[PDB]
């Protein structure tokens, strides 16, 4: 629950986990653009329908 | 150059709807090429990640 870190260590240990975690997350975006240009796409044929 | 015609031209709508159906097939042509590339673009993308 605390998730504390460095507790004992004084390095900067907390950030650069949050910044590790940042550049994991990095690899994610390719997929988040494929679904954005398809739901694009979606909304375009609802909009020719009408 | 672009010659004077002498004489009516017979059956007119056959030439026009054979050039009709020449830009048909280019353009088909040209969007299974685009969707070719698109295609490639997204396989680049992913390669290059991993």
């Amino acid at each position: 629950s605390i998730s504390s870190l460095g507790v004992g260590s004084n390095l900067p240990l907390d950030q650069l986990l949050t910044d590790l975690t940042k550049n994991e997350k990095g690899r994610l975006t390719p997929i988040t653009k494929q679904q954005s240009a398809n739901s694009a796409k979606l909304t375009a044929y609802g909009t020719l329908k009408s | 150059l672009a010659e004077a015609a002498a004489t009516t031209t017979e059956n007119p709508l056959q030439k026009i709807d054979a050039a009709l159906a020449q830009v048909d097939t280019l353009r088909s042509d040209l969007g299974a090429v685009q969707n070719r590339f698109n295609s490639a673009i997204t396989n680049l993308g992913n390669t290059v990640n991993n």
